């Protein structure tokens, strides 16, 4: 009787994903993850302790964020002992923040949090940020309270005025002030103050936070942006780099001012212009071109085919596991459905079918 | 406040502060302004986010907390004092700050003072301890008892404020001023001692309430509505996102900077299906060892070329003298700084930038000549044994610099000429 | 101007002072 | 070390093969290629005892799981050869003849889209299937006849990029064999460079046995101790959307993110209709200010 429970669970899951929309979603991102390292995360209540798992999950989050969206800079400020401590400036290299987080590994989480100080200096760090960049902050929190020097509502008003959004991933339960932050910052939405139920749910939440977010019509910033593809050289001689001032065998060359750099996707240090590859911009095209869900045909009706169109395996036989791409009119197995919907980003049935 | 570009450029003390924090910043700044004489405003003009980050790092302060509650009495007692917590006590209790400042710089020592403080009954009163005449306290600290009492009265006077009638229990109990009933129970009324006086639990409870009020008014610092208050949001319309979807019209330009026929391909197709059903031999695939030898030549040539590519797969190890290595790295660094500032001036595009562009052009020319003179030095220091490698190492930044000079000259001829 | 000059000269002393240190 | 799951996709198309053999004179060059690939799979399955091979052909109207047979008897080849080699070769020549007979049957309808990306994606799915079953090296082989008319790679570009990203996730190099008049195929060369794949283009159907026996034998068991033989280098640039030429420094939409070598007419996005800001584009059009 487990298949009926699985079916009704899949129905209640798919009721949320019935509506799939091609919203304009931010690509030039600006993501900040502040960390609290206080007495609360010293609890071993989840194995091994909250501090260790948020360290590991932040490592994964950095990797996933830079993989999916390499067109953003990442800054991390830790919270400790009534002080918020900047440990990671916004940068194109994830490895810097990886090393900073590795430093955060060995140190000891202790103290009390101050979202006022944390968000204030996060605002100040987010101040010299260009218009197209979408300023947004992830906040992790384990306390049920917050010691603060002054008002939080002035900070809330300033953050709303400066067009920065937040998303809170609280640990224990809901905190009303964090709900207020999420609602007021997020145009009244309640889809940003999220509480886990276990570590797997925390993993899923982090994966959810990886994704780009849609933007609002009223928050209109539709413009152009100057861009430059550089050229890579492979020279015999080591050559001084502009950024780190040291001898480099290879390195890309600046398209505009003909200097050289060491890493991409990065902006020029000399002509001060952003340099990318077409792979980097095409990386988010699945977000730009979403994929429709695939429908299982019912077991009662007559079937177009009895084996999987894509992976080429036999469909198993009570119910019918034939997920149909209505855009290509072909049914598929669950494994192929998962792979095409998540790993792949094209429908080979729609590739074979001519338009 | 201290947030404008002008304020950040003005704070010379903060500039010196993060200067003294770094060491390569003395190196860079010394070469930039001490050695090259660049305008230090334009030096700091790039490092404005770093300056603001340093300022905001230095600028934060903690929130209030119950420091006396965190004080523990801990046989004997050994003082283990923390200066930040001492100042926390000072800020939380200006009476204790005053008692420090009129006694320690006048009469006795700081650890002696804090031993007297922990001995004092004023400490117990300010903490969550009921005062007792069995305790003797410290007389010097306990002279401040009435001063703290009148501080409490003045603070309560400040803390008084009018109350909203929506929640005013005083208005609630002033509903009926002529309630004539019976005297309520001793159990539920505030109990007293035998002689009618109170024990003082009402005093300690109003004191901790005063602590709460002081904390919330510290929050409420420098740094009608009931219609909104009584809204029942549970029976209201759900909020829906106004996020805009996006379509995509698709019309791409063809790639810019003989035709086969169905009959002919069908004829060839018929012929090759005939050949396919006719025969297929794996053994004929073996080549003629001469055109195959040319294939060997091509393959081996590709291997040699890409192997020489792979032959040049901390920086690289070099046989430079270390001092000259540092000097040339320094010259490369300051040349890069000059070039970046010149590009900042050039891409700015103002007539106000013109003298700056000219002067940085002169500085770039000077850097060019100094690079050449350095090349003369490594010339007569090596006999061009590795002075060639020195020139090649400093080459690409020089090429970019002189390209920028040519660009400046060309735009000068474009506009002026 | 003139009053900016002693400020830089103060920075001149501090730069020299940090050099020996 | 481990069995290398061999992935071979053969792009068969009479529009290319007829063009190549009419341009030259080597009729049955595709047959020569097939025999060479037969020897290649023999050499691979003799290099390791279990390095299983996936063989898929993409015809004009779609793709076909050649090896193995579907989940739902003459012998042209010799009886003296090996058992497994003979089984695979007989199966493939039977499948090839069936596909060619089918292609002769439905020759007269028109489909102008290349199916290479879809074949590559389906092969990658099958690579996931094989690797998820039971540790196996993933190495993808494409055979193409590049002498045909380069019609439009524009719609092929995006799923090719997606396939590149997937193989990057899957540590599968994409090794390219091209036979055609055109020396260069930019997207394939970029694919090889990004995926650490091998690009190679020649023209003569002879000597491909020595060519892809020598060069096209790199396995992940010994990839870092073998220098790649590719000589070309790619800028990873794309042609412009409205002028069709590659751009070094340019402009992209904040929303659609398509390359604009110049200002779009009407200052509106030619991809997603976003009207832009005139002061922004005037600042972009600003000349530098030079002293007189
Ligand atoms: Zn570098
Ligand atoms: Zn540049
Ligand atoms: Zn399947
Ligand atoms: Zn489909
Ligand atoms: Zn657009």
């Amino acid at each position: 009787a487990s298949l009926v429970a699985s079916i009704v669970e899949a129905r209640k899951k798919r009721t949320a994903k019935k509506n799939i929309t091609p919203y304009q979603r931010g690509i030039i991102r600006s993501l900040i993850l502040t960390l609290d390292c206080s007495e609360a995360m010293l609890e071993k209540d989840l194995r091994p302790n909250r501090h260790a798992m948020i360290i590991q999950y932040a490592i994964d989050f950095v990797h996933e964020f830079f993989d999916q969206n390499p067109i953003s800079q990442m800054g991390i400020i830790i919270m400790r002992n009534g002080l918020a401590q900047l440990v990671s400036q916004v940068s194109g290299n994830p490895q810097d923040h990886i090393d900073a987080l590795k430093s955060i590994r060995k140190q000891e989480p202790k103290g009390n949090p101050s979202l006022q100080n944390a968000l204030e200096m996060a605002r100040g760090l987010l101040l010299p940020v260009p218009a197209h960049c979408t300023r947004e902050v992830l906040i992790v929190f384990g306390s049920l309270s917050t010691t603060d020097p002054g008002d939080i509502h002035q900070t809330i008003d300033s953050l709303v005025s400066e067009k920065i959004r937040v998303k809170v991933l609280g640990l224990s339960a809901q905190v009303a002030i964090c709900k207020e932050l999420c609602k007021a910052t997020n145009y009244g939405d309640e889809s940003f103050y999220k509480i886990l139920l276990d570590e797997t749910h925390l993993k899923e939440l982090f994966n959810e936070a990886v994704t780009p977010l849609p933007v609002n019509k009223i928050n209109k910033g539709f413009t152009l942006v100057k861009m430059g593809f550089p050229t890579r050289i492979f020279e015999d001689t080591p050559t001084f780099c502009s950024c780190h001032s040291k001898l480099v065998y290879g390195g890309y060359f600046c398209p505009n001012c003909h200097s050289k750099v060491c890493s991409l996707p990065t902006v020029c240090p000399c002509c001060d212009l952003m340099l990318i590859l077409s792979t980097h911009l095409a990386r988010s095209y699945h977000h730009l071109m979403p994929l429709k869900t695939f429908a299982e045909v019912p077991t009662t009706e007559k079937f177009r085919s009895e084996d999987c169109f894509s992976c080429q395996s036999r469909f198993p036989i009570l119910t019918s596991s034939r997920y149909r791409c209505e855009d290509c009119k072909q049914e598929f197995c669950v494994d192929c459905d998962v792979f095409i919907h998540e790993i792949l980003h094209n429908c080979p049935g729609c590739e074979s079918k001519p338009v | 406040d201290s947030l404008s570009k002008e304020k950040l450029l003005t704070n010379l003390k903060l500039q010196q502060s993060l200067l003294k924090g770094n060491k390569v910043l003395m190196k860079v700044f010394q070469e930039t302004v001490i050695n090259a004489g660049l305008p230090p405003s334009e030096f700091w003009s790039t490092r404005i986010p770093l300056l603001r980050a340093f300022a905001l790092s230095t600028s934060q302060k903690v929130g209030p907390y119950n420091v006396l509650s965190t004080i523990k009495p801990v046989n004997k007692v050994n003082v283990n004092l923390s200066r930040e917590k001492i100042l926390n006590i000072f800020e939380n209790y200006p009476i204790v700050k005053k008692a420090y400042t009129d006694n320690v710089p006048k009469n006795f020592k700081e650890p002696e003072f804090w031993a007297r403080f922990f001995s004092s009954k004023l400490f117990r009163k300010l903490r969550g301890e009921k005062i007792m005449q069995n305790d003797r306290g410290d007389v010097i600290i306990d002279r401040y008892l009435t001063l703290d009492q009148e501080f409490d009265r003045k603070d309560d006077d400040m803390l008084l404020h009018p109350v909203k009638k929506i929640i005013d229990l005083d208005g609630n109990i002033q509903d009926d001023p002529v309630v004539r009933g019976n005297r309520p129970d001793f159990t539920m009324q505030p109990g007293v001692d035998i002689n009618g006086n109170s024990d003082g639990t009402v005093d300690i409870l109003k004191g901790m309430n005063r602590l709460s009020e002081k904390m919330i008014m510290a929050l409420k610092n420098e740094y009608n509505d009931e219609r909104n208050e009584l809204k029942i949001d549970d029976l209201n319309e759900s909020y829906k996102t106004n996020y805009a979807i996006i379509h995509l019209k698709r019309n791409a330009h063809e790639k810019t900077t003989l035709k086969v026929s169905n009959q002919q391909m069908l004829q060839q197709l018929s012929l090759v299906m005939d050949n396919l059903i006719n025969k297929l031999d794996l053994n004929q695939v073996v080549p003629n060892n001469e055109v195959s030898n040319k294939i060997n030549k091509r393959v081996i040539t590709a291997i040699k070329i890409n192997a020489k590519q792979a032959k040049h797969n901390l920086e690289v190890k070099s046989t430079l003298p270390i001092d000259l290595l540092e000097s040339c790295r320094m010259l490369h660094t300051t040349c890069c700084e000059f070039l970046k500032h010149f590009y900042i001036h050039f891409q700015s595009g103002e007539q106000k930038q013109a003298s700056t562009v000219k002067k940085l052009y002169n500085h770039l020319k000077d850097c060019i000549e100094k690079l050449n003179e350095l090349f003369q030095d490594v010339l007569n220091g090596d006999g061009e044994s590795m002075s060639n490698t020195c020139t090649a190492y400093l080459k690409p930044v020089l090429n970019s610099i002189t390209l920028a000079t040519h660009k400046y000259d060309e735009y000068f001829n474009e506009y002026n000429n | 101007e003139e009053r900016e000059n002693e400020k830089t000269l103060n920075d001149y002393y501090a730069a020299l002072a940090k050099k020996q240190a | 070390e481990s069995p290398s799951l061999l992935t071979v996709i053969i792009e068969i198309a009479p529009k290319l093969w007829t063009t190549f053999d009419e341009e030259g004179n080597e009729k049955g060059s595709i047959i020569k290629v097939l025999e060479a690939l037969i020897v290649f799979l023999n050499a691979h399955l003799a290099f390791n005892s279990a390095n299983k091979v996936a063989v898929i052909a993409a015809y004009s109207q779609g793709i076909k799981y050649l090896y193995p047979e579907s989940t739902s008897d003459l012998k042209i080849i010799n009886s003296d050869m090996y058992r497994r080699f003979r089984n695979v070769d007989e199966t493939l020549v039977e499948e090839i003849y069936k596909l060619f007979e089918l292609e002769k049957k439905q020759i007269e309808q028109n489909s102008q889209r290349s199916t290479l990306a879809g074949a590559m994606s389906a092969g990658l799915t099958y690579v996931n299937r094989i690797s998820k079953e039971s540790s196996l090296k993933s190495r993808l082989l494409v055979l193409t006849c590049g002498s045909g008319s380069s019609k439009d790679e524009i719609f092929q570009y995006i799923p090719i990029m997606n396939c590149i990203f997937s193989a990057t996730k899957m540590k599968c190099p994409i090794d390219v064999v091209k036979i055609g008049g055109s020396k260069e195929s930019t997207f394939l060369q970029q694919t090889t460079d990004a995926t650490n794949g091998v690009y190679l283009h020649v023209e003569s159907t002879e000597g491909l046995i020595q060519y892809l026996a020598t060069a096209m034998f790199i396995d992940p068991s010994l990839r870092p101790i073998i220098v790649k033989p590719n000589h070309g280098s790619v800028d990873f640039r794309t042609s412009c959307y409205l002028t069709g030429r590659v751009v070094a420094v340019g402009f992209i939409c904040s929303v659609c993110l398509c390359v604009l070598s110049i200002i779009p007419p009407g200052n509106k996005c030619p991809a997603c209709d976003s009207q832009f800001d005139e002061h922004v584009i005037a600042k972009l059009k600003r000349k530098p200010v030079v002293p007189r």
